[PDB]
């Protein structure tokens, strides 16, 4: 699993792969881990499957009705907040590396980590997974203050694909996600479109 | 129609008021604590020939150095005996050593308005005993005589009167008591006292006498005892 | 008798021990509440019972939150426990969603708790109202109130108590949407001492607390310079 | 393994009107034995039985456990229960207790009230329904009497020609297993008749 | 669940509901008791004495253990719930003590319970009265006498039910040390005290004696037909 | 008429066989003088209430009928104002818990049945008594179109085509009774509008009235503006 | 909390009045008909709210309870509501049981069970309406009614509501042994008929027929022809 | 055990084999594997044979109850959260995966739910032991959109391949069809395999078998 | 609460439980229901309410019913209480055969349901079941029995009785009419239909049930509407 989350002035970038892999098998080479939790906020899920879509559910539905009472768009420290709150309480049961990223009409775009503890710290760009170790020395070389929407999307597919070559849990497509405050665009990254790095040859 | 737990117009549960009603009807209880020991004699109150008097137990032991005489509701009142020997046994467990008359006057004390109807569980009191105590006993600070009812409220006295003719027998004793008697002169006068205020001539097998003494433990009179001091 | 249970309408349809309640709320001493350009200003006056008793003591004004205020009218026993309950919610919706909880939501909150003593027999409704002021840099200054029925509207002024149909005249001949918070505090002091009955009544002291931006979104009670220049003002 | 503790085996075939159901009587704990003659065959109603193997303190739990359900059942809805109700509340009886299972794993046959036709069908510990058309057998040899019915049944055999099968399956497949056999009890299930005889097997 | 105050008190410092309980026992039939030196008798009134009902399944004369038996007056349904819960306190007292129970720890036991429902919510007090009568490890007859109100004493000779009264100053001035002399003598005493409170004495008393290392008895019609012949 | 025991007391069969109970609850959605009015359209839902406004202290804004239960799920209150908090609070949980349980969104007439068996059960207990509110959800349903149902304090709810409630529920019923047996998105609501004034003879202006729609175009539940609803003044 | 004594006692003569006042609530409400006629059974009501305001396909009083197991009453709308959820609850539990649809005797008896404990238990009322399930099972037609005391009778063609005990002699003059259900349904609509009051249409009356191929609730086009 | 799912032009193709296996021993050779849950949506179901009755028995029930409530078609979505939910309650202990093929409003809609409890919604889903074999078949010539006659002979080809590769499956292959205006449930769709005929009879003649007792009892 | 409270389980002056006593009143207002003791059996001759021209008869009985292998009930009072009780006298028989395995013997029974109803008149707040039983079964230790069961929890064994509307009437027959120790099942079913007709008739306006024993085994049966048919017509000569 590679799942990334930067932001830029208007809001954020998603990224993730779609390899869903159970021992040395893919039961699901176009897995979709980047999760909506609300209009403007959504969630990338890392570590086990189950335990980050029933998470996400009960987010989304907490989340849901808490918006409906308060009339007003949610803020994305508080889905943040929300998810925090389960994984810190059954840390000892669930398995999740959730990033949750949005835009709120407060704060703007917000990136948050939420790693399988159960803290909650928010930073500019988040990477998680089990394919994120390999890009660790890339995002801290390549990553600058002042990206755009354009090159904060061109950066996460960057980083994506270079962790989907060497760890075999990553790989198949890359899905990202540019949300704004006009909307959320969704876009798929199939082989061709994929970036590419020589391999090394003599 | 009123709840358990309902306050009169002067400032008194009614079931309180009721309990203490209750206690008039019963057998009368003198206790004269002295220097040398205290004394507790009841009223048995015969209603047959055919009834055996030994079966009727006024006067009960809640330990080696405490005594109790009950009046009202005798029925009631096994269930507070039974707590303050518990409360003494579990005092010894506890601490290895006996428990105080005071303490132990306390602990029963604490049960007397333990009652209602809402937010209650099964093993819960409907009402309130509708019996009063005598508690005497001997412990660091010598004799000691309390008294409690169905209020909850225990107070200490040197010579108290429970039962139907407390009021006469009350006053009998505020006469005729003084802080240099001996145990042996209290046992007259509250002999004296329980003959004037029965119905039936005092006799060995009528009352029943009970003293506890410093060095000593709860001790009660038998039939022989009983008649010595009867002639 | 059909006015001894909250779990009971009457013939017209009205749930008297309900009304019955609202009714120790008109007894109760005058407490205001005005909504400005930037804070709320609350203003009770204290009728003490006794010389006995110390400067500040039985309070009507407590803070249930950083940010929000409440005074209160009617039974004292009862709105104490009303504070405690308003305070849980807004501690409980901190530590669940991260953050301090709107005044509109902690109104509907704690309004929803007080219509539940309104539907049986084994409880009875509260026998007091209380007004909710905040004030917040996203939101503003807001000011709500809540009766024995567990009704809470939002509101500009508001007052509370035996006079407060005397008091609502006098609070509407005031500007506060273009009005200060240090100037509302003088006219604040000023109705409280217009509607309250020297003659009926006795010794009175005169709490005010107030939250906008002059304080930082923080509630607070009104400064001592500033409350002893007001009383003079009023006078 | 807690089913091979007091062994076993009960055995039901499919004939032409008519089913059988047979069963080891050999009771024993481990390696010795105990008694001769332990009931692994119980009647549910006429032209109706239960054959349970395993552990033999669940065989009589389960069999008087069912009993209870099946008389309360009975009496309710004033009918005799039918072969296929019957596996359902045995499944449901045995999936009850699907984290604590009791150890035996039941065979049941007889012939459906007013349409007499067979009915034979095994469930595992956790109430696993399975209905055959031939046979079933469940034990501590079941593979030894999966080889015997394998060549031994036929589509269609009468009463006399069924028995044969069933007592020659029974018989040669206990006696390659150790912990099971003393006796082989049979029951044909007929239409108007039931009956129920006792095969000379090997008392080792 | 029921959590009501049933019994509670009154102005003049009583109970109503136990004295209601105690009326129904005054409805109940009459039972009399009386100790002997080596044998308990237990006398019961049979009120529907009908020809066509099994005698058996209705007596008023039951066995808690092999030494104590009992004998009620009241509610019939209400003695069935403690004589059982009676039982099981034998049943109980043998498995934590090896001896056999006494007559007073189980009639303490019986009359703890009564005045249990009488102070407790959601319930109402039992309407029947015992006579607990039995032999203790001594060899000591016994005869005790619990009631509604939960309070119980020791007897020499007493009756519950309907004309208890009656019956009860029959037995002082006819119970004396000569009466009770012989084993025949205690159950004759016991049959006459239930002739002055019944119609046709003779086919309308039924009475159980226990005599000393032995169980319960229950004299038939036919042995309680030679005795009120004696008597004539 | 007759009566017996408790029965005017607690929610207990009379003689003739009525729950006065639960009838002296529907004088309560009366006593807090006010009207509403739902009517479907062909394609939209509207519904119409009053907006009184007693002090002029009081924030207007916050006096309001129309809730948003859901994000194409709207309702009108009429009756007791805290009852109609708390009916309407208990519709937004129960909406948002049949999403979560069932993966889809709560249809209008689903919901409305959900609602009206709480207050069933409130007719039956005798521990508590019935809320005195009605409430009118009006949505789009995915297969039937617009949708309006309505259920009252004795737990029984419908569909309709128009309906009305509070003091003027005869009055609001009779006038939409004619209307109906002679509609587009502005059709619908001055239909709506009409009724409520032709009934409460006051002409409303702009600011005395709210309107909440839910058209086949746009599903969402939405509160017309001041000058929204204006346009629609202006137009009769 | 909740009170926790009954609501329903005796009384002075021996009667549950509770439940006495429970049937004549069921004893106003509209006219129901049940019959049983050898090749199934037909249940029809008066489904007319008159005010032509109201929509007819929004609600329904003839429910099916399961695929062989239709249900209708008479009395009150919001406890018949409570008594079809616990019906389909009932024939649901059996049916996990014993992986086969519940008897209709069976299912009767379960929901007559229900309705007798709202007339002992404590701070309720008993359910103010009767029901009037059929079924089909085992190759037979089933006709039963369940009352608000809890107590259920096996039918051949009865009928409940207003003027029920009108129809029931205009049903016991007119109804046959040897009848079919397509003549059912003609019988059972003449039979509310003769207290509808008004003119009846195909959106003023409820029809539920129950035969081999499972309960089935008729729809307008239907019973527009039939009438 | 091999089952598997696909999606095509308009509507749903389940399919399954009939093997059951208790160990290395077959225990049944004609078993059903594809459950129904509704008229319009059926279940594949692998693991633990006593948990996917029970669980698609339970959900079956509670998606008929939901049915008469509403009084609509069921969704897939709707079983597929019950399912989900259920299954992650029980934190795995329940082994039941199973393929989730139905067609609602929404269209034609297939799933695929492990033990665990998480779910995941593709074109085509294969399961059990000879999973991995049916995959194979399913990568190679699997194509969107394809004839209702097509797909069906694409999932008796992945089918097939678990049946002849895995040693847990076998016996016969089930199909089930699901389209917007029909449901055909083929069982057997396709006999692969058969016994071989017998070489000689092995009758075992009356009076083969000795008796020690006997008794008859003629029913009524 | 305490207002609307009824106290069903409480004394009263007299020393009387009005509740038991109200409920007493409904059982003498429902269908006569006998029972005679015999020495080869024991039967239930019940009449039925339940008449009409329109009801089915798709039950095997209506007041009659079966608690077991051995034993059978008559119920007399409110017909939904009896579903109750009888449903709960069948989970009691269970309860005991898997227990001991082995029926449960009939007093044992009887007792066991009396405690329950006992139970109803002393706490809990609650009416009291109104309805009365009568049993008949057989058992290794006494044989054939008949018992009876009231609202108040009492019960007790009897020769011959009779529940229901004119018990008064039809109990001072039986007294002149049962030859104790001398039945039959034959001669009994003679005095049932004599004393049910004196009481109160048609085959359809009765039920009647026998219990007998035959090859070691308990059979409950309800006669047939013939078989009753002839014995109404055999007392008509007699009279
Ligand atoms: B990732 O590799 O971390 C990924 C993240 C998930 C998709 C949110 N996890 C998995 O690959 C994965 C696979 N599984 C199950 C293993 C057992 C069989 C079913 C799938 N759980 N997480």
């Amino acid at each position: 699993t590679t799942i990334m989350a930067v932001q830029f002035n208007g809001g954020v970038v998603l990224g993730a792969d779609s390899r869903t892999t159970t021992g040395s098998y893919i039961a699901n080479r176009v897995t979709d881990k980047l999760t909506p939790i609300h209009d403007h906020i959504f969630c990338c899920r890392s570590g086990s499957a189950a335990d980050t879509q029933a998470v996400a559910d009960a987010v989304t539905y907490q989340l849901g009705f808490h918006s409906i009472e308060l009339n007003e768009p949610p803020l994305v420290h508080t889905a943040a907040s929300l998810f925090k709150e389960m994984c810190y309480r059954y840390r000892e049961d669930l398995m999740a590396g959730i990033i949750i990223a949005g835009w709120d009409p407060q704060e703007g775009g917000q990136v948050y980590s939420v790693p399988m503890g159960g803290m909650m710290v928010r930073q500019s760009f988040a990477i998680g997974g089990s394919g994120s170790s390999y890009i660790y020395g890339y995002v801290d070389a390549t990553y600058r203050e002042g990206m755009t929407k354009d090159e904060c999307l061109q950066f996460t597919a960057n980083a994506l694909a270079l962790a989907m070559e060497r760890d075999g849990s990553s790989g198949g497509v890359i899905r990202l996600a540019a949300i704004q405050e006009s909307g959320v665009e969704r876009q798929v990254l199939l082989g061709d479109q994929i970036p590419k790095f020589t391999i090394a040859t003599l | 129609d009123r709840g358990v737990n309902t306050f009169s117009p002067e400032g008194r549960l009614f079931q309180v008021e009721y309990a203490i009603e209750a206690i008039k009807l019963g057998s009368t209880a003198i206790g004269i604590q002295t220097s040398e020991g205290v004394c507790l004699a009841v009223e048995k109150r015969i209603t047959s020939p055919l009834m055996e008097p030994s079966s009727i137990e006024k006067i009960v032991e809640i330990d080696a150095h405490i005594g109790c005489a009950m009046s009202g509701l005798i029925a009631d009142a096994k269930t507070l005996i039974d707590k303050a020997r518990v409360e003494t046994q579990n005092h010894w467990f506890t601490y290895n050593e006996t428990m105080t008359v005071e303490s132990v006057t306390q602990a029963v004390s604490n049960l007397a308005l333990q009652f209602g109807e809402e937010d209650a569980d099964p093993g819960a009191m409907s009402r309130p005993f509708g019996v009063a105590l005598l508690f005497g006993g001997v412990d660091e600070k010598g004799p000691q005589l309390f008294h409690m009812d169905p209020s909850g409220t225990f107070v200490q006295c040197d010579a108290r009167a429970i039962g139907s003719a407390s009021e006469g027998a009350q006053s009998s004793l505020q006469e005729v008591y003084h802080k240099s008697m001996t145990l042996k002169e209290a046992i007259k006068s509250s002999l004296i006292i329980l003959k004037q205020v029965m119905e039936e001539k005092l006799n060995a097998t009528n009352i029943e006498l009970a003293t506890v003494q410093p060095g000593q433990n709860f001790h009660m009179f038998t039939k022989e005892e009983l008649e010595e001091v009867i002639k | 008798g059909y006015d001894l249970s909250a779990s009971t309408f009457s013939p017209d349809g009205r749930v008297f021990q309900v009304e019955y309640a609202m009714k120790a709320v008109e007894n109760s001493s005058t407490a205001i509440g005005i909504r400005c350009k930037d804070g709320v200003v609350f203003g009770v006056e204290k009728l003490v019972l006794s010389k006995l008793y110390e400067e500040g003591s039985n309070k009507r004004l407590f803070n249930v939150d950083r940010h929000v205020g409440m005074a209160v009218a009617g039974l004292l026993a009862d709105a104490r426990s009303l504070a405690d309950i308003a305070r849980e919610e807004a501690s409980n919706f901190r530590s669940n969603f991260g953050y301090n909880i709107p005044l509109k939501h902690l109104a509907d909150r704690v309004a929803m708790y007080v219509h539940a003593y309104t539907l049986y027999s084994a409880v009875r409704p509260f026998g007091c109202s209380f007004m909710l002021g905040s004030y917040s840099a996203n939101d503003g200054a807001q000011l709500y109130m809540i009766d024995p029925s567990g009704v809470s509207y939002g509101y500009w002024g508001c007052a509370i108590g035996k006079a407060r149909q005397a008091a609502k005249t006098e609070i509407e001949k005031l500007q506060m949407k273009e009005m200060t918070c240090r100037d509302v505090v003088k006219e604040v002091a000023k109705i409280i001492y217009i509607v309250h009955d020297e003659v009926k009544d006795k010794a009175f002291e005169l709490e005010l607390s107030w939250v906008g931006e002059l304080t930082k979104g923080r509630h607070e009670i009104v400064p001592k310079d500033i409350r002893e220049e007001a009383e003079k003002y009023a006078k | 393994s807690i089913m091979s503790y007091n062994g076993g085996a009960v055995m039901a075939m499919k004939g032409k009107n008519c089913v059988a159901i047979a069963a080891d009587r050999r009771f024993g704990i481990q390696a010795q034995m105990v008694t001769t003659d332990f009931q692994k065959i119980f009647p549910m109603g006429d032209r109706l039985y239960i054959g349970l193997a395993g552990l033999a303190t669940d065989v009589q739990t389960v069999a008087q456990r069912l009993k209870f359900r099946l008389n309360l059942y009975e009496l309710k809805e004033g009918r005799q229960i039918k072969p296929y109700t019957l596996m359902s509340m045995v499944a449901n009886l045995l999936y009850e207790k699907r984290f604590g299972p009791y150890y035996t794993e039941p065979v049941i046959a007889g012939l459906d009230p007013k349409t007499f036709k067979p009915f034979i069908c095994s469930l595992d510990l956790i109430g696993c329904p399975m209905v055959t058309d031939d046979f079933v057998v469940s034990g501590t040899c079941s593979e030894q009497m999966y080889g015997m019915c394998e060549s031994l049944w036929e589509p269609n055999m009468d009463p006399e020609h069924l028995f044969e099968t069933i007592s020659q399956a029974m018989l040669n497949a206990v006696d390659r297993d150790a912990v099971s056999g003393m006796g082989v009890i049979v029951h044909v299930i007929e239409k108007d008749k039931i009956t129920t005889r006792t095969l000379k097997a090997r008392m080792d | 669940s029921y959590d009501r105050a049933i019994t509670v008190f009154s102005p003049d410092g009583h109970l109503f509901q136990v004295e209601y309980a105690q009326e129904a026992v005054k409805k109940g039939s009459t039972a009399v008791g009386v100790r002997g030196k080596d044998i308990v008798v237990l006398g019961v009134e049979k009120k529907s004495v009908a020809k066509l009902q099994d005698e058996r399944t209705v007596r008023k004369i039951c066995a808690l253990d092999d030494n104590v038996c009992m004998a009620f007056a009241g509610l019939t349904a209400d003695a069935r719930i403690v004589i059982n819960r009676a039982r099981v306190e034998c049943q109980s007292h043998r498995l934590t003590v090896e001896d056999p129970v006494t007559v007073e720890y189980i009639t303490r036991y019986i009359a703890s319970l009564k005045q249990r429902y009488t102070q407790s919510n959601g319930r109402r007090p039992f309407g029947i009265s015992a006579l607990i009568v039995g032999f203790d490890f001594d060899g000591t007859p016994r005869l005790y006498q619990t009631d509604p109100s939960g309070t119980y004493h020791a007897w020499k000779a007493n009756a519950i039910g309907r004309g208890a009264k009656s019956v009860r100053e029959f037995l002082e001035k006819n119970y004396t040390d000569d009466a009770i002399e012989t084993d025949d003598l205690t159950i004759k005493l016991v049959i006459k005290a239930l002739l002055e409170v019944v119609q046709s004495g003779g086919k309308n008393i039924e009475l159980a004696v226990m005599r000393r290392d032995q169980p319960l008895k229950i004299l038939n019609p036919e042995e309680i037909e030679k005795y009120v012949a004696e008597i004539e | 008429g007759s009566s017996a025991g408790f029965d005017r007391h607690i929610t207990i069969f009379s003689p003739e066989g009525r729950l006065y109970q639960v009838e002296y609850a529907f004088k309560a959605i009366n006593q807090g003088g006010l009207t509403s009015v739902a009517v479907r359209g062909k394609d939209c839902a509207v519904i119409v209430t009053q907006k009184k406004v007693p002090d002029k202290l009081l924030d207007s804004s916050t006096v309001t009928h129309l809730f948003k239960i859901t994000e194409s799920i709207g309702c009108v209150m009429t009756g007791m104002t805290a009852d109609s908090r708390s009916q309407v609070q208990r519709a937004r949980y129960e909406a948002a818990n049949w999403k979560y349980k069932y993966g889809y969104e709560i249809p209008v007439d689903m919901l409305c049945k959900r609602i009206a068996d709480i207050s069933q059960v409130y007719t039956q207990n005798a521990e508590m008594r019935p809320l005195g509110c009605c409430m009118i959800l009006i949505g789009i349903d995915e297969e039937q179109g617009p949708q309006v149902y309505k259920c009252d304090p004795a737990g029984y709810y419908c569909g309709f085509k128009a309906t009305a409630a509070g003091v003027k529920q005869t009055e609001s019923t009779s006038f939409l009774e004619k209307k109906v047996k002679k509609w587009t998105f502005e059709q619908t609501v001055e239909t709506a509008i009409t009724c409520l004034s032709t009934v409460l003879s006051i002409d409303f202006k702009p600011s005395e009235i709210e309107v909440g729609v839910v058209t086949v175009e746009n599903p969402k539940f939405r509160i017309l503006t001041e000058a929204e609803i204006d346009a629609h003044l202006v137009a009769l | 909390r909740g009170y926790s004594f009954s609501l329903t006692t005796f009384s002075p003569s021996g009667k549950l009045v509770q439940i006495e006042y429970a049937l004549a609530a069921v004893a106003g409400g509209a006219p129901s008909v049940g019959i049983k006629a050898a090749n199934g059974v037909v249940l029809a009501t008066e489904k007319k709210q008159k005010s032509i305001l109201y929509d007819e396909r929004s609600v329904h009083k003839v429910e099916p309870i399961t695929k062989h197991i239709g249900l209708v009453y008479s009395g009150m709308g919001p406890d018949y509501r409570v008594l079809v959820h616990r019906a389909r609850k009932l024939a649901q539990q059996y049916y996990l049981v014993y992986q086969e649809p519940i008897p209709t005797a069976q299912l009767v008896q379960r929901v007559a069970s229900v309705m007798q404990e709202y007339t002992q238990s404590g701070g309720v009322r008993p359910f103010g309406v009767s029901l009037l399930i059929c079924g089909w099972n085992e190759g037979r037609p089933y006709l039963f009614q369940s009352d608000p005391s809890g107590a259920y009778f096996a039918w051949k063609a009865t009928a409940m509501g207003k003027n029920y005990v009108n129809g029931k002699t205009f049903l016991e003059k007119r109804y046959n042994e040897d009848l079919e259900l397509e003549d059912a349904i003609h019988t059972a609509i003449l039979t509310l008929k003769e207290s509808f009051e008004g003119q009846m249409t195909e959106d003023n009356i409820e029809v539920g027929i129950c035969n081999e191929a499972g309960f089935r609730r008729l729809t307008p086009t239907e019973v527009r022809d039939y009438l | 055990t091999t089952i598997a799912g696909v999606v095509y032009k308009d509507g749903i193709v389940l399919g399954a084999d009939t093997r059951a296996t208790e160990g290395m021993v077959v225990a049944d050779k004609n078993c059903s594997k594809i459950h129904f849950i509704s008229p319009n949506i059926y279940c594949c179901g692998a693991g633990t044979a006593a948990d996917t009755d029970m669980t698609t028995q339970l959900i079956s029930s509670n998606l008929e109850l939901h049915s008469l409530t509403t009084g609509r078609l069921p969704r897939v979505v709707t079983a597929n959260r019950m399912l989900k939910q259920m299954l992650f309650r029980y934190q795995g202990y329940i082994g039941a995966a199973l393929v989730l093929g139905g067609v609602d409003v929404t269209g034609p809609h297939l799933y695929s739910i492990y033990p665990h409890g998480s779910t995941d919604k593709l074109p085509y889903v294969t399961m059990g032991s000879g999973s991995l074999a049916a995959m194979a078949v399913f990568e190679d010539k699997f194509r969107p959109d394809m004839e209702e006659e097509e797909a069906k002979k694409l999932v008796s080809e992945a089918i097939a391949a678990g049946i002849f590769n895995d040693l847990g499956s076998g016996s016969n292959i089930d199909l089930c069809v699901i389209s917007k205006s029909k449901l055909d449930f083929l069982r057997p769709f396709s006999v692969p395999n058969k016994k071989g005929t017998r070489l000689g009879r092995y009758r075992c003649e009356k009076g083969t078998t000795a008796v020690l007792t006997e008794k008859v009892t003629p029913l009524e | 609460s305490r207002r609307y409270d009824s106290r069903t389980t409480i004394f009263s002056p007299e020393g009387r439980l009005y509740q038991v006593e109200y409920a007493m009143e409904a059982i003498g207002h429902a269908g006569t229901c006998l029972g005679i003791l015999a020495n080869d059996g024991v039967l239930l001759a019940a009449e039925r309410r339940n008449i009409h021209k329109l009801l089915d008869e798709v039950f095997f009985s209506e007041k009659i019913y079966k608690l077991n292998e051995d034993m059978a009930c008559s119920v007399a009072g409110i017909t939904s209480d009896a579903n109750v009780l009888t449903n709960e006298l069948r989970l009691i028989a269970q309860r005991y055969l898997l227990q001991y395995q082995e029926p449960i013997p009939c007093e044992q029974l009887v007792t066991a349901l009396c405690d329950i109803k006992q139970a109803y008149t002393q706490f809990g707040g609650k009416r009291p079941f109104g309805v009365s039983l009568l049993y008949i079964g057989w058992d290794k230790h006494y044989g054939f029995q008949l018992y009876q069961s009231d609202p108040s929890g009492n019960y007790g064994g009897w020769k011959a009785t009779c529940i229901g509307n004119n018990s008064a009437a039809a109990v001072s027959m039986l007294k002149q009419d049962y030859k104790e120790g001398e039945m039959t099942l034959k001669s009994a079913l003679a005095l049932a239909v004599k004393v049910l007709n004196k009481t109160m008739l048609s085959a359809e306006k009765v039920e009647i049930a026998t219990l007998t024993r035959e090859s070691g085994k308990t059979v409950i049966r309800v006669l047939k509407q013939k078989e009753v048919e002839q014995l109404i017509k055999k007392h008509e000569e007699e009279e």
